[PDB]
């Protein structure tokens, strides 16, 4: 699936009832200089002792984001890995009428993380038997003048107290920036429908700048929930160096 | 216990400080020298536009 | 060659942060700790949820649940060590619980 | 079987053979010196020996320990030269005791030498007839008021070398400044103490992270700025 770069990306299973997902982000160091790469592909990434992709092509493990880097001198840093972040809290209600906007206008940003959420999602009825509310929110970028919708999120759950999520975008244009988040569900007209939303904070991420010039890194970024409390023993069935072999 | 090790294989993720990178010559299944390891909270969504937190 | 001496005690320009990166891989405080007292199952239960911060090489969590006494003091009710990001408490008597 | 011409093998098998002269050359160009040509003997006209158009000056010099062997230590020859009148001394105080220089040794039958060296001329002169060997100077073992002695070594000599060589480090760069791996080509910025300078002769990297940042080369930093905490 490539030479000198790779993406992997077997998909993650959609959740059932909210919950957070712990992530395990590692970067390994193998070989020196240009190398051939994996023998097969995602079938040569043994997360603990099993390949991510079954020999028939099925996915053994869900949530794998291998990004292979050869040892070529001209490389790029592994995308998706953070080195430092700065979080600004603006926890306020988001209504249909009034969006927020903050005009980050930062200097050395690389990716933007939004921390939205719902105060409570219950929908009370006669007696009891509360039900989910299924709210929808929208995250939009400045994008010159056109308020392009970067993300549109639907939240479906019952809950009783505050629940917060997070979402990351990149490819940020120059920075006279103006980010925004707005609501789609009209409002909580009746006291029996509690579907208030909130925008707690946003984070500026600087990411990894060091494109390790002559090593073979791999990087995984696998959700560690499926594995237990024991460590994950990454193994790689790779090929070796590219030699200066006689013509 | 009785395991026999060689000088040309490693299936373990070794510490990567003052330890030389390594050298691999063709094929083989290899361990690594861990450069980074970070357990954190993932952020919902993969790509595109449509994201649903829970179903 | 005595003139060697003056060259030795001229160590290079180390970057800084002699305090030890002001973190010492000490895990940051866990964020978004929410406790939910629910009774839809027929009895009072408490579901606690939180989010793991960015912590090196792995993480576990220590939970300490106490109850405020009548005089304002605290009574150590329970302790736990877990790896999941959710916990559930049952059979809790009335009181003001600090988790 | 050494690539040596047929005339040399013809001369080797003769019962009565000509004298076998050895001509030495010391090459210090790679270390900062010149090339000196020496022969232990003059010719019949009392002049430095002319071989292939080059004059090898008369000077007492001879070597020993020359052999071709694979089992055991790499062979270390030894070259003894005269230090009367303080010639080698002058080179020892000048060229870091000649360490790192190249010693080239040629074996030539006197029958094949240039016609200049002989009063009656040499109709058999053949400047292609020679056996060449190369060595390096490892240590000037002795240097007295009388003579000097040098230890020679094969140019390979994997004695102090290690493999693999590149080492994982934090807060330090293992690249060579302005080298291919470093990839830097910008103007003078700072010296090894991170002091801002515009002088090209005082422009060296401190090998720390700040030194890399001074040149906007952090992407090419040779260190690994995460490993200090995983080794705890
Ligand atoms: S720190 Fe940066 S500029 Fe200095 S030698 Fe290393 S790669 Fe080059």
């Amino acid at each position: 699936m490539g030479k000198g770069s790779s993406k992997g990306h077997t998909p993650r299973e959609a959740k059932d009832n909210l919950k957070s997902t712990q992530l395990l982000s590692v970067i390994d160091a193998i070989s020196e200089g240009p190398i051939e790469g994996p023998v097969d592909g995602l079938k040569s990434v043994l997360l603990n002792s099993t390949p991510v992709l079954d020999t028939e092509g099925n996915t053994n493990i869900s949530g794998v984001t291998v990004v292979f880097r050869a040892g070529e001198q001209e490389q790029t840093p592994p995308e998706g890995f953070e080195s430092s972040g700065s979080e600004t809290v603006l926890g306020t209600e988001v209504k249909y009428d009034t969006p927020i906007t903050r005009t980050i206008t930062s200097a050395n940003i690389d990716r933007l993380r939004f921390t939205f959420g719902v105060q409570a999602l219950v929908e009370t009825t006669s007696k009891g038997d509360r039900n989910p509310s299924e709210v929808r929110l929208l995250v939009q970028i400045q994008r010159n003048g056109g308020w392009v919708t970067e993300k549109d999120i639907t939240i479906k759950g019952k809950t009783t107290s505050q629940y917060l999520a997070s979402v990351v975008m990149g490819n940020l244009p120059p920075r006279p920036f103006n980010i925004r988040m707005r609501r789609m569900t009209p409002d909580s007209t009746t006291d029996q429908l509690q579907n208030k939303t909130l925008w707690s904070s946003y984070t500026e991420i600087i990411d990894v700048k060091q494109c390790y010039p002559n090593t073979a890194l791999v990087g995984v970024q696998v959700d560690s929930e499926q594995f237990g409390s024991q460590q994950v023993s990454r193994n790689y069935h790779l090929r070796g160096r590219i030699l200066q072999v006689p013509s | 216990n009785g395991k026999q090790n060689t000088y040309f294989s490693s299936l373990d993720n070794m510490v990567a400080q003052g330890n030389v990178l390594p050298v691999l010559y063709g094929e083989m299944r290899v361990g690594s020298r861990v450069v980074s390891q970070e357990i954190s909270t993932a952020d919902e969504g993969d790509g595109g536009q449509v994201v649903v937190i829970g179903r | 060659v005595p003139e060697k001496e003056a060259i030795v005690d001229n160590g290079a320009h180390f970057d800084g942060e002699q305090s030890g990166t002001v973190n010492g891989v000490t895990p940051p405080a866990v964020q978004h700790l929410t406790a939910e007292v629910t009774a839809d199952s027929g009895e009072y239960q408490v579901l606690a949820r939180w989010d793991t911060p960015k912590v090196v090489k792995g993480v576990s969590f220590l939970l300490r649940l106490t109850v405020t006494a009548d005089d304002g003091s605290e009574r150590l009710v329970s302790t736990a060590r877990t790896t999941e990001t959710t916990y559930r408490f049952t059979q809790l008597a009335l009181g003001n619980y600090r988790l | 079987m050494q690539d040596i011409r047929q005339e040399t093998l013809n001369e080797c098998t003769r019962a009565e053979q000509s004298a076998s002269v050895v001509l030495w050359e010391i090459d210090l160009t790679e270390v900062g010196g010149e090339r000196y040509f020496f022969c232990n003997e003059q010719n019949e006209k009392g002049e430095p020996v002319t071989w292939q158009g080059r004059q090898y000056q008369p000077y007492p010099i001879q070597g020993s320990g020359f052999e071709l062997n694979g089992k055991g230590t790499s062979t270390r020859p030894t070259l003894t030269v005269s230090n009367l009148y303080g010639m080698v001394t002058g080179m020892a105080e000048d060229m870091q005791s000649l360490v790192g220089g190249t010693v080239v040794r040629r074996k030539v039958y006197a029958r094949f030498l240039d016609a200049v060296n002989f009063v009656n001329g040499n109709s058999y002169a053949d400047p292609e007839q020679e056996v060449i060997s190369r060595w390096r100077i490892e240590q000037c073992s002795e240097l007295s008021a009388v003579s000097a002695s040098f230890v020679l070594s094969t140019p390979t000599e994997t004695d102090g070398a290690v493999f693999p060589g590149r080492i994982m480090l934090a807060n330090t760069c293992t690249w060579t400044y302005r080298g291919d791996e470093c990839g830097y080509s910008g103007p003078a910025v700072a010296d090894e103490y991170d002091q801002p300078t515009s002088d090209i002769t005082k422009d060296k990297c401190s090998k720390c992270l700040s030194g890399c940042k001074f040149r906007n080369n952090v992407g090419n930093f040779g260190g690994f700025l995460s490993i200090n905490k995983l080794s705890q």
